[PDB]
RNA sequence: AGCCUGUGUACCAGGAGGGGAACAACCCAGAGAUAGGUUAAGGUCCCCAAGUGUGGAUUAAGUGUAAUCCUCUGAAGGUGGUCUCGAGCCCUAGACAGCCGGGAGGUGAGCUUAGAAGCAGCUACCCUCUAAGAAAAGCGUAACAGCUUACCGGCCGAGGUU
RNA sequence: UGUCCCAACGUUGGGCCCGGUGAACUGUACAUUCCAGUGCGGAGUCUGGAGACACCCAGGGGGAAGCGAAGACCCUAUGGA
RNA sequence: CGAGUGGCUUGCUACCUCGAUGUCGGUUCCCUCCAUCCUGCCCGUGCAGAAGCGGGCAAGGGUGAGGUUGUUCGCCUAUUAAAGGAGGUCGUGAGCUGGGUUUAGACCGUCGUGAGACAGGUCGGCUGCUAUCUACUGGGUGUGUAGGUGUCUGACAAGA
RNA sequence: CGCCACACGGGGUAAGAGCUGAACGCAUCUAAGCUCGAAACCCACUUGGAAAAGAGACACCGCCGAGGUCCCGCGUACAAG
RNA sequence: CCAACC
């Protein structure tokens, strides 16, 4: 519902991790940031592997709760909370002025983080996050 | 050398807290096939009697023989879809878009909502219509509602409302298939979406029963021969291990039983008539006496009498359909006795 | 099985006493198994109406107690519903000794039998006297 | 027993039989197989089999790749083939067992194994160009047999 | 490496991005060659597999890719053929092509049919216990060959005792 | 054995501070207060100060991202997964593989045997035509038949093989 | 013959709410925890993550190696009876 | 003969606890592991079939009732698709039991001059507490999001 | 102890059966690609769920009055609430 | 099995 981005980044053909770095170190400085195009974000190695470790997240919990996201919504998310203190609050602002979205709600077109992209001409072991979450069966709704 | 043995009732049904809308909600709906049409319909339950059938499964070694069947007894009067609500596609999944009221609205209405007094069903239809060209448009439902008054034995006058989804033939036909329906009156009745013999799933809020223990809420044993004499009578054993060293969530304990949400599937209906003929005599108890639009529900039915229930054509259903079973005999002795 | 035709509330246990009606010598039965039962834990295995049921000879002649035979429920207290809501039910609980086949090891049958029974077990009802 | 129990040399050499008693046979039946009337020199072909670790080897054990590498000699060139083939190393050190706590825990005596270091040769065999290769699935036989992994090294022998 | 495809006469050779098309008097076939670093075009009357890198991962996929080419001219003209022949003992099997799939009945004298569907645009002709089957695409063509005789494999008994089935008689 | 019992030494005990996720004795380091500066161990994608540093190579297993260790496992055995280095031999007088053609006569060798004809067994294992073709390397048959290996020729064209 | 299969319904007194009366046990501190790890090797408090809006009512007792008693066992004391 | 994995048995050690962490078996209730007993799908066969025998994937579900014995285990019986094994302080006594074990009484056998002794046997023989915190099962009041009524969405969560 | 109801079908896989296929002209189920294939995984189905801090959506009513509370008669509800 | 002395 609006967000005033300072930044917006396209994570299409882009290494999850990279991005997800960066978008924290730019969130701390105060930057507010809105990763476009998620379902596209991709993440290297063996599908089989990949999958299997995301599983893993899903069916792990208990009565405390391990809640892990399923869709490259949250999945990216999660992402970068990983990579930020969440729990300080210099961390939670800066993880709070960081959105990811499925597709581009936008009308700019979000540009392409140096070091973070990745060439399908190059590779084909690597997976999209769109692929993830329908293996972890939520609903295409990208 | 401790015997295996399933556990004590099912972890599906959680958590075992009290209802939030004594209204049940369905949570699914049938899939598009036919020609478009109302997916659902409501009444109140009244009491059960039984009817002797003549056998109708072709599969069956008594085909074409007497068979008593216990059924409950619904009334079913005629309801009306008061709109047409429009569900869009997003990122997030389905959220409402807007909707196309009427202006005919049952006197008590009122005794629920704030009326429309000042709508615009051309702007609306405009914006939904537009959402289908653009091809954002999700299912359709229309918002309905009961007319308790039209039920002697309901005392209450405040009618229910609940969304029903719309499904059939082409969005573009069942759109205007359900424009229809609502602008006339929205006034439609049992009839209209079932027939005698079909197969209906029923969802109703269960009888309320207050704090029960693990003997009955979870159907735990109660303490055995000595062990029922010492102090406990009906408390299991331990909480769980020593380690983890806490209690999880899945051991049986004590707490609220009854008035939760069941959708019961593959209840058949006997029959859809209106009128007396499957009144009981003296009365249904704690109820009263029927005549007018009812339904013949084989078997139970969740809920209390006075209940509302609420039909849907069968999404699961285990055989095919044979309609308009002959009922031979309905039973009108007295249910005191 | 064949579908019985009425619904039953078995009225036996494994260890009940049961009446043998027939003429092999055999005067009182002991349940031992129902064929093809298996319960639940605790749970002491039930048979009724219908049941093939393995027994011993707990009361007879000689040469016919202690042994352990197969034999099939008759009759018993128990009420049993058939599919016009009538409850059914017996003066006693009783079964007729069978072999391999399933046929009377016995020449006649004392006493009634259920027709549900019948239907099942028809050597054995071409053996009956009274079906009700 | 494992040998895990005794493949390490991490005891003092033991070995004096003035000062011990007790000691169990050996099980080695020979040290010189094939035929031993004839020399080494008299062969084209001389290969080893070669311990790649320094470890202990039980009399047991021995015995065991002894036997299932002579046993193919044999069966592939019969009990009388032209070659001959070497054990060049005896079982000197004793094993204890403490087989009561670990009070007086000293060990009874239980048997003995052959000290072999890293790079010699536990074997030897001399044969024809013709049989170079039999020679050589005997000593895969024999190396399956003994704690540490070997090398099949080929002296004598430029017919490449 | 490089490899160079000289194209047929009677073929034309359209290929955007991975996908690479080729369409000849018999029809089309279109596929996609992905693998790192190995560049796939046509340049002028003949197709070139080309890249920078040459280890043995890298040479398998080229031939592999070439082969793949080489097969796409062949189906597009001459086209792809297999033959199969349905033998059976004791109970007559019914094999009949229905819709987009070839339906069997009376299997060892099965009550339920079994079937499979037809993959691609693939023909299969029947001629009494002949059967043909052909098409450009050999992976559509060589898969509902293998399907049909798969249809009625057996893991029940004896093999060498129940033998009835369709099996492949002749390759292309 | 995070065991028992010696010995030499430094440490903990009685030793801060920096690092090692945490962590008596592992690493840096022995420390008055306060202040500026430069380093040590260790580290420089984010969490977290410093590189998404440079030249190059290998790895596709998420191997790995784990100095030491009760704490970090991974073995005997196996691997045409892949990369790199070396030796021998063959090859445009056409190698290796594949495909096509030829694979023939004395004679079905002698013996043994009712019979045995490449191929039960024993012994021998010779020469014609020729660009080749065994007294036959493997199946196959009651024995033949039949199908192939050897061996030769052709098509092909660049490395192949140990 | 309800010991059991296999539990149900009921009765009386409590339990629950209200007026009045009104203790004790226990208390180093902090304390919303959960999963792993670490640690004198059996952690709500150390480390890493996960989870966690505050307060209150009823409950059966999983954990606080729960409370209660300077272990009645075992050993040791140039102890006692 | 050689190489390993586990941490169910047993042994070893004496690191933790003697101002106490109640001890076997059983029971009740919950979660889990797989080295799979059954069930699903496969491979081989000394695979005709039916059925066996062996092997692979696989932990979703199931694995029950009885006779002796405190027994665990085991022996035995009739059923069964099968009636698998193991971890959770040998899960579970601020849950139960008290048969065993485990004081004070007593007896037998053996030992001892004797007092008395015996994981030898035998009869009898005591189980406290009003939950502070935390944990969970259910039920409320507030604040936040920020005038009201009605209807929904579905991130997550549970299921056999 | 009585009565009612509790799938089929999809999608991706394991073991396994195969197709196309090269490295290695051939062969090869595998190296890239692909067709199938388990009670197992995902979906289907049921239940909870605006405190999901990105703290949500729609429609109408109302801001001098929509709605709500107290109060009163009661239960399809309930230990207080 | 075992819950101490043997
Ligand atoms: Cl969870
Ligand atoms: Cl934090
Ligand atoms: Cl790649
Ligand atoms: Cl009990
Ligand atoms: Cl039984
Ligand atoms: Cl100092
Ligand atoms: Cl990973
Ligand atoms: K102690
Ligand atoms: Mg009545
Ligand atoms: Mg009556
Ligand atoms: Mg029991
Ligand atoms: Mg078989
Ligand atoms: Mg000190
Ligand atoms: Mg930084
Ligand atoms: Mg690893
Ligand atoms: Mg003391
Ligand atoms: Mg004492
Ligand atoms: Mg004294
Ligand atoms: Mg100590
Ligand atoms: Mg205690
Ligand atoms: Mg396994
Ligand atoms: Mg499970
Ligand atoms: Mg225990
Ligand atoms: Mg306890
Ligand atoms: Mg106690
Ligand atoms: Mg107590
Ligand atoms: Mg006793
Ligand atoms: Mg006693
Ligand atoms: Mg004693
Ligand atoms: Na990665
Ligand atoms: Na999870
Ligand atoms: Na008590
Ligand atoms: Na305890
Ligand atoms: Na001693
Ligand atoms: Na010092
Ligand atoms: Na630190
Ligand atoms: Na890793
Ligand atoms: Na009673
Ligand atoms: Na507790
Ligand atoms: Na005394
Ligand atoms: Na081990
Ligand atoms: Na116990
Ligand atoms: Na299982
Ligand atoms: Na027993
Ligand atoms: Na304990
Ligand atoms: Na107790
Ligand atoms: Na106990
Ligand atoms: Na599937
Ligand atoms: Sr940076
Ligand atoms: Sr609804
Ligand atoms: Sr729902
Ligand atoms: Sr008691
Ligand atoms: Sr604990
Ligand atoms: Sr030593
Ligand atoms: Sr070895
Ligand atoms: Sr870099
Ligand atoms: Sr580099
Ligand atoms: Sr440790
Ligand atoms: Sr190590
Ligand atoms: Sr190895
Ligand atoms: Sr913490
Ligand atoms: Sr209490
Ligand atoms: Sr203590
Ligand atoms: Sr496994
Ligand atoms: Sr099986
Ligand atoms: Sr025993
Ligand atoms: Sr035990
Ligand atoms: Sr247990
Ligand atoms: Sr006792
Ligand atoms: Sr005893
Ligand atoms: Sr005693
Ligand atoms: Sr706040
Ligand atoms: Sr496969
Ligand atoms: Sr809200």
């Amino acid at each position: 519902a609006e967000f005033d981005a300072d930044v917006i980044v396209d994570a299409r053909d882009c290494i999850m991790g990279r991005v997800a770095s960066q978008v924290a170190e730019q969130a701390l400085d105060g930057e507010t940031v809105a990763v476009v195009n998620a379902e596209r974000a991709v993440i290297t190695g063996r599908e089989e592997q990949i999958v299997e470790k995301y599983e893993k997240r899903v069916d792990i919990g208990n009565d405390n709760g391990y809640f892990y996201p399923k869709r490259p919504d949250g999945i990216f998310k999660r992402t970068i909370r990983g990579m930020l203190p969440h729990k300080k609050q210099r961390g939670r602002e800066a993880f709070e002025s960081v959105r990811v979205y499925l597709g581009n709600p936008y009308d700019e077109d979000g540009e392409v983080l140096d070091g973070t992209s990745l060439d399908r001409l190059s590779n084909i072991k690597f997976v999209t996050l769109g692929e993830i979450s329908e293996t972890l069966g939520a609903n295409k709704t990208w | 050398p401790q015997p295996s043995r399933p556990r004590k009732g099912s972890l599906g049904f959680g958590p075992r807290k009290r209802s939030t809308s004594e209204t049940p909600r369905f949570n699914s709906w049938p899939s598009d096939d036919g020609q478009p049409g109302v997916q659902g319909f409501a009444g109140y339950k009244a009491g059960m009697t039984h009817v002797v059938l003549v056998n109708d499964e072709p599969n069956s070694p008594r085909e074409g023989m007497e068979e008593t069947v216990p059924v409950t007894v619904i009334e079913t009067p005629p309801m009306r879809a008061v709109a047409l609500r429009a569900y869009e596609d997003t990122p997030y999944g389905q959220r409402p878009l807007t909707e196309v009221w009427t202006d005919e609205f049952h006197s008590e209405l009122d005794r629920t909502l704030d009326v429309p007094e000042d709508h615009d069903p051309d702007a609306a239809e405009e914006q939904i219509r537009d959402a289908h060209e653009a091809g954002d448009l999700g299912d359709l439902r229309l918002i309905t509602h009961t007319v308790p008054d039209a039920v002697p034995s309901v005392p209450k006058k405040k009618p229910d409302v609940m969304e029903t989804r719309v499904g059939g033939g082409s969005v573009s036909d069942r759109l205007d298939h359900a424009l229809d329906i609502v602008e006339d009156g929205g006034e439609h009745a049992m009839n209209d979406i079932f027939r005698a013999g079909e197969y209906a799933d029923v969802a109703g809020v269960t009888k309320g029963k207050g704090t029960q223990g693990p003997v009955k809420r979870w159907g735990v044993q109660k303490r055995k021969g000595k062990h029922a004499r010492q102090g406990w009578r009906r408390r299991i054993g331990n909480l769980g291990p020593w380690n983890p060293s806490r209690v999880r969530s899945t051991v049986p304990q004590q707490g609220q039983t009854g008035y939760h949400q069941r959708t019961e599937l593959n209840k058949r209906l006997i029959d859809i008539g209106e009128g007396d003929e499957p009144t009981v005599d003296g009365g249904f108890v704690n109820y009263g006496e029927v005549d007018g639009p009812y339904t013949l529900v084989k078997g139970s039915v969740p809920g209390p009498d006075k209940r509302l229930v609420r039909f849907r054509p069968a999404v699961r259903p285990n055989d095919q359909p044979r309609l308009d079973p002959e009922v031979r005999y309905v039973s009108n002795e007295s249910n005191q006795g | 099985m064949e579908a019985l035709g009425a619904d039953v509330t078995q009225g036996l246990e494994k260890g009940s006493l049961i009446t043998c009606a027939d003429n092999t010598g055999a005067r009182e039965l002991k349940v031992i198994s129902v064929h093809g039962y298996s319960g639940t834990k605790n749970r002491l295995p039930k048979a009724g109406l219908g049941d093939k049921i393995t027994v011993s000879v707990t009361k007879g002649t000689p040469e016919m107690r202690r042994q352990v035979l197969e034999a099939v429920v008759v009759r018993q207290r128990k009420p049993i519903r058939r599919p016009d809501g009538t409850r059914v039910k017996f003066e006693d609980n009783a079964a007729v000794i069978v072999d391999e086949n399933e046929d009377p090891r016995g020449t006649e049958l004392k006493g009634p039998i259920a027709r549900e029974v019948a239907q099942r077990f028809g050597s054995v009802a071409s053996a009956a006297t009274m079906i009700v | 027993k494992p040998a895990s129990m005794y493949r390490d040399i991490d005891k003092p050499a033991y070995t004096r039989r003035e000062y011990i008693t007790g000691i169990p046979g050996s099980k080695i039946a020979q040290h010189k197989m094939g035929r031993k009337q004839k020399d080494a020199d008299d062969y084209p072909v001389q290969i080893s089999l070669i311990v790649e670790e320094t470890v202990q080897l039980r009399h047991g054990s021995l015995e065991a790749s002894r036997l299932s590498a002579n046993r193919h000699l044999i069966k592939e060139l019969g009990e009388e083939g032209d070659y001959k083939m070497t054990l060049r190393k005896f079982p000197h050190q004793v094993l204890r067992e403490n087989k009561d706590g670990m009070r007086a825990a000293f060990g009874k005596i239980v048997g003995t194994a052959a000290r072999v270091q890293a790079g010699e040769q536990l074997f030897t065999a001399y044969c024809n160009v013709e049989d170079a290769e039999h020679v050589k699935e005997a000593f895969r036989r024999a190396y399956n047999k003994i704690t540490p992994s070997c090398r099949i090294d080929s002296s004598p022998a430029g017919n490449a | 490496p490089r490899v160079e495809l000289e194209i047929p006469e009677d073929v034309d050779a359209e290929q955007d991005h991975l996908d690479i098309t080729v369409e000849g008097d018999n029809g089309s076939v279109t596929r996609r060659l992905w693998y790192p670093d190995i560049d796939v075009s046509v340049d002028g009357d003949t197709v070139v597999i080309e890249s920078d890198e040459d280890n043995a991962k890298t040479m398998s996929t080229i031939g592999t890719f070439q082969s793949h080419i080489e097969n796409m001219f062949h189906g597009v003209t001459e086209g792809w053929e297999y033959g199969m022949e349905v033998f059976y003992s004791h109970f007559p099997m019914q094999v009949n092509v229905e819709g987009d799939e070839v339906v069997i009945e009376n299997f060892l004298g099965e009550k339920a049919p079994r079937r499979t569907t037809i993959h691609g645009d693939t023909d299969v002709e029947i001629d009494g216990e002949e059967l043909t089957v052909s098409g450009p695409d050999i992976e559509a063509v060589g898969q509902t060959a293998a399907d049909i005789e798969q249809l009625t494999r057996i893991n029940d008994k004896d093999v060498r005792v129940f033998q009835d089935g369709v099996y492949i008689t002749r390759k292309p």
